[PDB]
């Protein structure tokens, strides 16, 4: 339910030279460090949570 | 017979549904476009 709160977001690169990437959390809240370890492999810098 | 969406922590478990869920099509349709060596795709959808 939250691409529909960032729906705006994600039809912005269609009027915008933005470059986005999208990831979800995982069902377990204690999960985050792939998700942070795959923050340190891709080498993204502006995170919106 | 319809999909619809459903809560990630909803506890009920008496209803089944024969609709294809949209993960596994979802994995077809990605799979269908690695097929065609596509680099820059347009989604276009009608209701959010």
């Amino acid at each position: 339910t939250g691409l529909i709160r960032l729906q705006e977001l994600i039809k912005a690169p269609s009027r915008y030279n933005l470059r986005l990437k999208i990831r979800q959390l995982p069902a377990d809240t204690k999960d985050a460090k792939p998700l942070l370890k795959e923050m340190k492999r891709g080498k993204e810098f502006h995170v919106i949570f | 017979t319809r999909w619809k969406h459903q809560v990630s922590d909803n506890k009920d478990s008496f209803y089944v549904s024969l609709y294809p869920d949209f993960s596994s099509l979802s994995r077809a349709i990605l799979d269908l476009v690695q097929f065609f060596k596509w680099k820059t795709v347009t989604v276009v959808y009608d209701d959010s």
